[PDB]
């Protein structure tokens, strides 16, 4: 997260860390939607060109964390994966359309003050909140900037970062880049003349873009950090996977492999 | 909090009923430092 701030304790209890077992390293973010289901981006699990073609056994997820590196005793929980599910139409060879995946935990995680699931949007919440100008929130342990000098500079955050960002009109998203944009994507960020700024960056993919419903006071995950051109660039915006538009796939995978 | 159940706990697991309500904030009627920023942007017409 670029130009964001440290998150408050328990501010994003559905936050999940996707870890590679060997070598041990932080790969992406993800989000808790139940005691056994975790949502993330497809390219975090499968993108052969960038050394990514994982199986359930190559990964681990850490839940309830705040510090990026410090082991938080009796607070964070580690879960192994039973099965990984990637959207059937996701095709890394062509583009990042349908950038979504589900991970089933071997065993249910126990909830606490620091671990709690986020809600998925229904159609009315989606129609009501997915409007240009409306602000959402993005969180993650991704990089703080595009580049830095190793060891002397600092590009990795010490604790979970957060940033509130406004949804941008589709015509504006489309004219900001030559990359083909689909309806399964939406963009957000401040406009160059706004003065304010912020964006997600490398390592934040799979993380959630959430909004708080003024109707029932609940937090809903409207998007998944997917891609961008550089990080926090004037005239460029971050792109997110449109969760509601792919909710039917989520449903299908669940009452078909949930047990 | 009128929330409409969408999943089947048999396959989804527990958690949907109380989703999106944070133990350290909504559950204790406390607001985090910047959520007002979000809520104030949801105007409409
Ligand atoms: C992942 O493995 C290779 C790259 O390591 C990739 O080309 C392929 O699509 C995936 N599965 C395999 C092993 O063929
Ligand atoms: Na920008």
């Amino acid at each position: 997260i670029v130009e964001g701030s440290d998150a408050e304790i328990g501010m994003s209890p559905w936050q999940v860390m996707l870890f590679r077992k060997s070598p041990q390293e932080l790969l992406c973010g993800a989000s808790l939607i139940s005691d056994r289901w975790v949502l993330t981006a497809a390219h975090c699990l499968l993108y052969p060109p960038w050394d990514k073609n994982f199986t359930e056994n190559d990964l681990l997820v850490r839940i309830g964390k705040h510090s990026r590196t410090r082991y938080e005793r009796n607070i964070e929980k580690i879960s192994m994966l039973e099965k990984i599910y990637i959207h059937p139409r996701y095709n890394w060879r062509e583009n990042l359309d349908r950038d979504i995946a589900l991970m089933k935990l071997k065993k249910p995680v126990a909830f606490s003050d620091y671990i709690h699931p986020v809600c998925l949007p229904d159609r009315e919440t989606a129609a009501s909140l997915l409007q240009a100008g409306y602000k959402g929130r993005v969180t993650g342990w991704g990089n703080l900037k595009e580049t830095w000098t190793a060891n002397v500079g600092k590009g990795q955050p010490s604790v979970l970062q957060v940033v509130n960002l406004p949804i941008v009109e589709r015509p504006v998203c489309k004219d900001s880049t030559r990359i083909r944009i689909t309806d399964n994507m939406f963009c957000a960020g401040y406009k160059p003349d706004e003065g304010k700024r912020g964006d997600a960056c490398e390592g934040d993919a799979g993380g959630p873009f959430v909004m708080k419903s003024p109707f029932n006071n609940r937090w809903y995950q409207m998007g998944i950090v997917s891609w961008g051109e550089g990080c926090d660039r004037d005239g460029k915006y971050g792109f997110y996977t449109h969760v509601f538009r792919l909710k039917k796939w989520i449903q299908k995978v669940i009452d078909q492999f949930g047990e | 909090s009128e929330y409409q159940t969408f999943f089947n706990p048999r396959t989804f697991g527990s958690g949907e009923a109380d989703c999106g309500l944070r133990p350290l904030f909504e559950k204790k009627s406390l607001e985090d430092k910047t959520e007002r920023e979000l809520l104030e942007s949801y105007i409409d017409g």
